């Protein structure tokens, strides 16, 4: 009825899909060996959303996990997050494309989609209503941006009636591998924007700027930043198995968050902002985190919310708390700041309270915003791309790999049109 | 006082099978443009145009009589004034050199009715029969060399090895060459047909009669009963540099003559530029081919006519710019 087939690819897709499962298996309280040990019926009726069925409180958690190089496939099968899922979804490749978007899309990456699409054709006929396709990948890599963007088109031309969202990861100059990728970026955005519905804009330019200043983690790893992004991805999908006053299914989330005919890159906020297990924090009071959702710093996308006029401000609350104070503290913003949220929607969505607390936080929150502050994550990519391109530098890594020189020009001009589309004030 | 002409040759049948692109255009009477494909640093290919201006330029549809009429035909009213005159055939190998000089390549045979040797030896005799010049009572005699492995051979006699000596008046004299006395034009065609049958040439599939030696044909104009020399017309068919892709089946014998063709032309390339600047010691005695060609450059009564031969295609664009640049340097020469 309300079934979800999940898919992910790439190193960043696989270094968060393990982090995605460990958070939701402790907020729902799921045993990592395959079983379940919980108490509430809030966490028990909704077991058919992601998961299959088997006897003895066991199942197979279906999510297509694929990359060509076998070093990543052997790194997400070690721990208790390894034996949780189906071994027949072990879909790997022969030769990993070395951060080449071209080999992951046309020459080599367009070979083993038939070993991926055959898995999706069997996880579709077993369900009864498929209510989405989710995707986690990096926007500037190899098969994470090559194969992960191609598998959208192979399913969208076969299941066009399904709302598709992608958990996007913009790259950054500070945390960087295969140092130059505005070529890998805008080729991965151009086929994304033309083929998706919802797009969560996560960048490593803001996930490193917070840790340099607020959390004081000056030199972290990917896994320290994988912890930050895996806390929001449970704060988003808590409106899928924990119902409330805002029954906020993904198709209903699609209609309630997309004003203009083209998709836009969502800029989520966060709860009070620490790492795992860190003390020295106050009680998570409701009127305090209103300033922590509308902060100019607490954003999961490096932007400027003081200038970006709000369009959709749907923020999901989690934890047993007072319903009266939630309704009052939101009215200290639109009734005082007419430029931050502006006049497009009468009675815009501003709350959805969940009672089940996350694993480690009591009375937390999850801000999900969308505004014209996402100009600056289009101008900083394009200015780093137009310096790459008006001298035709590093052009020969794609032209000998079955590409076209003038496909850059559309994907350049498609991004410049987005910025001029955002000055609708 | 050297006239320079150029002749683009047409494209063969085998070069159409390998899909060869023609880059040499002769749009006007005395111009030529080389279309050179070049790529920039960012793999953006562009095209260069190398203009040239000569005394006369030949198309690819011109026949050997038209090439004759503008090169060696004006030089017959010079040999009957006391001077001497030569003509070269300078270019890449396979570029139609012995097709112009020797004759039209009729497969297994050599149709010597064409060529510059026969058409001028005919035109000496018509000039000799005019009543203005019949009064001098001259005797036309013909000789015919071969320069192989740096040494001079002979082709009228079968294999007479020849020496290159010098008179006290600074005049090179090959001695002792065979100098038969020519009766008429039916006699001089018997020399050339017998001459080309004995010229040393390789045997392969691409160029089954490729030149392997620098053949020199002379027509000596002598007064009767004096044993002086009143005029000479010395033809020169070269062998042509070959260093592009000549790696087919070359044994120790093939590159023995192979590196000696290229050695003889570098000596010829240097004497052009040494005559270009002034007062330098003109290296005429490096190769014996340059010692024969001494009287062509610094002759006080010498009127030469170099015919620069050009292969048309794309793969020979490198040799083409090499060959055309020397002929422009040959044109810009003032000896005395
Ligand atoms: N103007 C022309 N028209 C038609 N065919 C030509 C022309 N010039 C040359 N050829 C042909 O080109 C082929 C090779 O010509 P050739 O005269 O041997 O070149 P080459 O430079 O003298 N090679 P080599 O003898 O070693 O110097 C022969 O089949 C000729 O008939
Ligand atoms: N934030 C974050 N970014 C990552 C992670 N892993 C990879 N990336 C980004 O993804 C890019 C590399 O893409 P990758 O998946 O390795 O390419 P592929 O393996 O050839 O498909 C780098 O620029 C990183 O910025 C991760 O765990 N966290
Ligand atoms: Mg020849």
């Amino acid at each position: 009825m309300r079934e979800i087939v999940h898919i992910q690819a790439g190193q960043c897709g696989n270094q968060i899909g393990a982090k995605f499962w460990e958070v939701i298996s402790d907020e729902h309280g799921i045993d990592p060996t395959g079983s379940y040990h919980g108490d509430s019926d809030l966490q028990l009726e909704r077991i058919n959303v992601y998961y299959n069925e088997a006897t003895g409180n066991k199942y197979v958690p279906r999510a297509i996990l694929v990359d060509l190089e076998p070093g990543t496939m052997d790194s997400v099968r070690s721990g208790p997050f390894g034996q949780i899922f189906r071994p027949d979804n072990f879909v790997f490749g022969q030769s990993g494309a070395g951060n080449n978007w071209a080999k992951g899309h046309y020459t080599e990456g367009a070979e083993l989609v038939d070993s991926v699409l055959d898995v999706v054709r069997k996880e579709s006929e077993s369900c009864d209503c498929l209510q989405g396709f989710q995707l986690t990948h990096s926007l500037g890599g190899g098969t994470g941006s090559g194969m992960g963007t191609l598998l959208i088109s192979k399913i969208r031309e076969e299941y066009p009636d399904r709302i598709m969202n992608t958990f996007s990861v913009m790259p950054s100059p500070k945390v960087s591998d295969t140092v130059v990728e505005p070529y890998n970026a805008t080729l991965s955005v151009h086929q994304l924007v033309e083929n998706t519905d919802e797009t969560y804009c996560i960048d490593n330019e803001a996930l490193y700027d917070i840790c340099f200043r607020t959390l004081k983690l000056t030199t972290p790893t990917y896994g320290d930043l994988n912890h930050l992004v895996s806390a929001t991805m449970s704060g988003v999908t808590t409106c899928l198995r924990f119902p409330g006053q805002l029954n906020a299914d993904l198709r209903k989330l699609a209609v309630n968050m997309v004003p203009f005919p083209r998709l836009h890159f969502f800029m989520p906020g966060f709860a009070p902002l620490t790492s795992r297990g860190s003390q020295q924090y106050r009680a998570l009071t409701v009127p305090e985190l209103t300033q922590q959702m509308f902060d100019s710093k607490n954003m999961m996308a490096a932007c400027d919310p003081r200038h970006g006029r709000y369009l959709t401000v749907a923020a999901i609350f989690r934890g047993r708390m007072s319903m009266k104070e939630v309704d009052e503290q939101m009215l200290n913003v639109q009734n005082k700041n007419s430029s931050y949220f502006v006049e497009w929607i009468p009675n815009n969505v501003k709350t959805a309270v969940c009672d089940i607390p996350p694993r480690g936080l009591k009375m937390s929150a999850t801000f999900i915003g969308n505004s014209t502050a996402i100009q600056e994550l289009f101008k900083r990519i394009s200015e780093q791309f137009t310096a790459m391109f008006r001298r035709k530098a590093f052009l020969h890594w794609y032209t000998g790999e079955g590409m076209d020189e003038m496909e850059f020009t559309e994907a350049e001009s498609n991004m410049n049109d987005l910025v001029s589309e955002y000055q609708q004030y | 006082s050297i006239t320079v002409c150029v002749r683009k040759r047409p494209i063969s049948r085998k070069e159409v099978n390998r899909k060869e692109i023609d880059v040499i255009s002769v749009p006007r009477k005395d111009m030529l443009i080389v279309h050179e494909p070049r790529s920039k640093v960012d793999l953006t290919k562009f095209l260069e145009n190398h203009k040239f201006r000569f005394d006369y330029a030949f198309n690819d549809t011109c026949d050997n009589a038209m090439v004759y009429k503008y090169t060696a035909k004006p030089l017959v009213k010079t040999i009957f004034e006391g001077g001497m005159a030569t003509c070269f055939a300078y270019g890449q190998t396979g570029s139609g050199k012995t097709h112009t000089m020797g004759g039209e390549f009729n497969g297994k045979v050599q149709d010597c009715k064409n060529g510059i040797y026969a058409m001028a030896a005919k035109d000496v005799f018509v000039t000799l029969n005019m009543p203005r010049y019949r009064a001098m009572n001259l005797v036309v005699s013909a000789s015919f060399f071969e320069i192989y492995s740096g040494k001079v051979f002979d082709l009228l006699s079968d294999k007479q090895k020849l020496r290159v000596l010098e008179d006290g008046k600074q005049q090179v004299q090959v001695v002792g060459l065979t100098e038969k006395v020519v009766d008429g034009v039916e006699e001089v065609l018997k020399l050339i047909q017998h001459g080309n049958a004995a010229r040393t040439s390789g045997q392969t599939s691409a160029n089954s009669n490729s030149s392997r030696s620098h053949a020199v044909f002379q027509i000596v104009l002598r007064p009767q009963g004096s044993t002086k020399i009143h005029g000479k017309f010395s033809f020169i068919d070269l062998a042509g540099n070959e260093r592009g892709v000549d790696t087919s089946s070359a044994d120790r014998q093939t590159r023995m003559e192979g590196a000696e063709i290229n050695k003889s032309l570098l000596a010829l390339k240097e004497c052009i530029r040494a005559l270009g600047k002034q007062s330098a010691h003109l290296p005429f005695r490096v190769s014996k081919l340059t010692q024969v060609l001494r009287d062509s450059f610094i002759g006080e009564k010498s009127k030469t006519c170099m015919i620069a031969m050009i292969s048309p295609g794309l793969s020979s664009c490198e040799h083409t710019l090499n060959t055309l640049r020397y002929a422009d340097r040959v044109k810009e020469l003032v000896v005395k």
